[PDB]
RNA sequence: UGGAGAGUUUGAUCCUGGCUCAGGGUGAACGCUGGCGGCGUGCCUAAGACAUGCAAGUCGUGCGGGCCGCGGGGUUUUACUCCGUGGUCAGCGGCGGACGGGUGAGUAACGCGUGGGUGACCUACCCGGAAGAGGGGGACAACCCGGGGAAACUCGGGCUAAUCCCCCAUGUGGACCCGCCCCUUGGGGUGUGUCCAAAGGGCUUUGCCCGCUUCCGGAUGGGCCCGCGUCCCAUCAGCUAGUUGGUGGGGUAAUGGCCCACCAAGGCGACGACGGGUAGCCGGUCUGAGAGGAUGGCCGGCCACAGGGGCACUGAGACACGGGCCCCACUCCUACGGGAGGCAGCAGUUAGGAAUCUUCCGCAAUGGGCGCAAGCCUGACGGAGCGACGCCGCUUGGAGGAAGAAGCCCUUCGGGGUGUAAACUCCUGAACCCGGGACGAAACCCCCGACGAGGGGACUGACGGUACCGGGGUAAUAGCGCCGGCCAACUCCGUGCCAGCAGCCGCGGUAAUACGGAGGGCGCGAGCGUUACCCGGAUUCACUGGGCGUAAAGGGCGUGUAGGCGGCCUGGGGCGUCCCAUGUGAAAG
């Protein structure tokens, strides 16, 4: 399909993913169709997470399938909150 | 869009087909003077409509052959040798450029 | 050595055969319909032409054909049935063709 | 926010002009030296040949089995036989193997870049929507029996399940021929006629979960077509016969001489055809005041390739790196008939070369395939290792300390230098020891709620006892190049156009700041030099930004083709030109 899930961009034991729209086909680190947010898992700043919940949910609209972590984290930053 | 170019019918030798020449004035990259340069496109006639020195426009379209994809699209100025003659002369010119030389 | 792969192979060689036979079987029958409307048989061609049309939309049900693959040689074939029919034809059984 | 010039033609001068240097850059290599850490990076050659290991599998919730067990049944008992169940093995069947990873050999091409076209198209899985799954039949492995082969493997007979294959029905709908309608290339509707559906599985079993069928729509991914751009040789000037177009057909998902038959005689070229050479292209990289010049190595995008050459099959997709067939070259087995290979996957070996790493740890994270899940697979990947190869950070101490040791070196014999340098006094405390010890990880799962939202709980770390913190604590590596001018830094001895130096000018012919050593000095410093290459300076191919009377440069002169250029006034168009709005210009840099 076309997958929401982490891209690895930080450096050796400095890793910050983000969280793309792509074809789930690439390589992990290459061309993807949309950024919708980041990831820094060592919540190194207290900006550590981010998403835009608009595009998140516009992508699974066309049933764009989040990995078992970029689910987690979307659902964290209430993506799938429906109340 | 698809794309249209103006030119000048050089060919009715084809059966439906005509020979479109289209020029295209540009500045020059480097040295800036504003030069003139031209391309023939074999463009699709299926009523043998247009004539030997006609001006047409011309329209990229789905192919109808190699070498033919675009076909004439509507007349614009009529008949009008000078243009061709131009073209005719500069083809005959190629005579003389070879190895040998004389009188063309 | 030895994967399985060789299975897909082996298996590969099976559907060979399917397709192969599927793809026989309409031929000889499109050029039957076919041959028998040169001869102006009109009931007749056009009880094959619908067998044909049959095995044609059949071998597409999978993946021998399927596609505008079909509709390719199913349009091929009442184009050149009907062309043929015009030698004084009345297509008589009316079979798969419109009025 | 951006621009430096110098040395060298002469006895001297101005100019012309080449050569050279000062700057920057590197996947480097070579010498002398070498202590620590972080992050990067590392066959430029032979796309040479490859040992060994590992690199793409997975699903018992699609199906039937074989082998080794254990338990419970029918009988009064056994022989037989039925059911349940543990381990394992393949087979059929499904999805994946077309991604991921490797390489740049080929390619001067819609290959790439860029902007468009597709009424000429496809798209498995994924999302949304509409409708549907009713009868019937069949076969081939597995397994059983028999052969041929040394082996790789192979042939024959028989049995059998399925989400395997087929026939009938249902026609939501869809395909096709003809006609009409709108549209305008093959777009959308419509009426007869024909044609086309489906698969079952699992359960905490009437009610859901996973599947199946057809159609419309979406998302992603692709095919094809076009405008413009894309190196050198004209000491390559002519080229073409499927060639160029047409009609009909074949082929494809789709256009097309893509292929075929018949017809016409066309098509391309000085705006460089054809040929030859070289080359993956790009984002970018280096340089430059810029305009330019050079490059395409990490990373990302596209393309092409998988020992060399062809070819199709399967499939949503391949003409298919770890699938098939054939020819060729090479290696290995061989019972002479016949077989087996393909690291440009990770490591590694060998060869070539100035030169380029571990046969490492882990699936903890991120990502991928299959699976309802538990999970399985993953040399993608996350890490570690090696190499001063690069960048950055850091140490080899700090404060005191003589009119000023000793040694070494000068000297006008009075002295001057190395030199606060050393010693020595005090202070701090790299290394090293001791203790604490991470972040990366919270999801999948399970429970409550409804299998949704939401809340609750459990598991999991390769790196690694590392990073970071705390206590203890030792004065603890310095090289390398240069010192005539350019160009920062001068003295003695030695040598005698020798030995030698040298980037260019030039040094050495017995008083050499130019050779070799020494003392001293200059510059950088875990590095310093050399060689190689690119841009710069070089307005030294000049568009910006040069020249041709004598420095190199006006054609021996004409006539004239193409081409370039073109007086004054008015009007139309608006091609160049200018302006506004807008789309595009991914990421990284
Ligand atoms: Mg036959
Ligand atoms: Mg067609
Ligand atoms: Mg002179
Ligand atoms: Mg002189
Ligand atoms: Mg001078
Ligand atoms: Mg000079
Ligand atoms: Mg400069
Ligand atoms: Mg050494
Ligand atoms: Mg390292
Ligand atoms: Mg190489
Ligand atoms: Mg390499
Ligand atoms: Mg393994
Ligand atoms: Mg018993
Ligand atoms: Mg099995
Ligand atoms: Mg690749
Ligand atoms: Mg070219
Ligand atoms: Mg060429
Ligand atoms: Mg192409
Ligand atoms: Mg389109
Ligand atoms: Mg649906
Ligand atoms: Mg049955
Ligand atoms: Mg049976
Ligand atoms: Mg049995
Ligand atoms: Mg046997
Ligand atoms: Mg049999
Ligand atoms: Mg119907
Ligand atoms: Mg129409
Ligand atoms: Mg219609
Ligand atoms: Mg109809
Ligand atoms: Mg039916
Ligand atoms: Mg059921
Ligand atoms: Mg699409
Ligand atoms: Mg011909
Ligand atoms: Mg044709
Ligand atoms: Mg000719
Ligand atoms: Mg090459
Ligand atoms: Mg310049
Ligand atoms: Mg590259
Ligand atoms: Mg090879
Ligand atoms: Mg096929
Ligand atoms: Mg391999
Ligand atoms: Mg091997
Ligand atoms: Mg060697
Ligand atoms: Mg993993
Ligand atoms: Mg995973
Ligand atoms: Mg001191
Ligand atoms: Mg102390
Ligand atoms: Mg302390
Ligand atoms: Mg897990
Ligand atoms: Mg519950
Ligand atoms: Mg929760
Ligand atoms: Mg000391
Ligand atoms: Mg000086
Ligand atoms: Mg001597
Ligand atoms: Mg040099
Ligand atoms: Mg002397
Ligand atoms: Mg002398
Ligand atoms: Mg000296
Ligand atoms: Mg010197
Ligand atoms: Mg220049
Ligand atoms: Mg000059
Ligand atoms: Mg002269
Ligand atoms: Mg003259
Ligand atoms: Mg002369
Ligand atoms: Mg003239
Ligand atoms: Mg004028
Ligand atoms: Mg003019
Ligand atoms: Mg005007
Ligand atoms: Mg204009
Ligand atoms: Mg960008």
């Amino acid at each position: 399909m076309v997958k929401i899930r982490l891209a690895r961009f930080g450096s050796k034991h400095n890793p910050h993913y983000r969280i793309v729209v792509t074809d789930a086909r690439r390589k992990r680190d290459g061309k993807y169709i949309e950024k919708i947010g980041y990831y820094d898992p060592r919540k190194t700043t207290p900006d550590w997470l981010k998403v835009d919940v608009e595009r998140a949910r516009y992508w699974l609209s066309v049933g764009a399938q989040p990995t078992d972590t970029a689910r987690r984290l979307l659902r964290q930053a209430g993506v799938f909150r429906q109340e | 869009p698809k794309k249209v170019l103006t030119g000048v019918v050089v060919s009715d030798k084809m059966q439906k087909t005509v020979t479109v020449l289209v020029e295209r004035q540009f500045p020059h990259p480097l040295y800036g003077k504003v030069i003139k340069r031209s391309k023939k496109y074999l463009a699709h006639d299926p009523e043998e409509k247009y004539k030997l020195g006609d001006v047409v426009e011309i329209i990229e379209s789905r192919p109808i052959s190699k070498r033919k994809r675009f076909r004439v699209l509507r007349l614009v100025e009529s008949g009008r040798m000078d243009l061709v003659e131009k073209y005719l002369i500069r083809r005959q010119n190629y005579q003389s450029l070879s190895k040998r030389g004389g009188k063309a | 050595r030895n994967l399985s792969a060789l299975k897909r192979h082996r298996q590969s060689l099976k559907r060979r055969l399917r397709n192969k036979a599927k793809k026989s079987a309409i031929k000889t029958l499109s050029k039957k319909a076919v041959q028998l409307a040169q001869e102006g048989k009109a009931e007749e061609a056009l009880k094959i032409m619908r067998k044909a049309e049959s095995l044609i939309d059949k071998a597409a049900k999978g993946s021998t054909l399927h596609k505008n693959a079909a509709a390719r040689r199913k349009s091929r074939l009442m184009r050149k049935v009907r062309q043929l029919l015009e030698a004084a034809g009345a297509p008589l059984i009316g079979g798969g063709l419109s009025a």
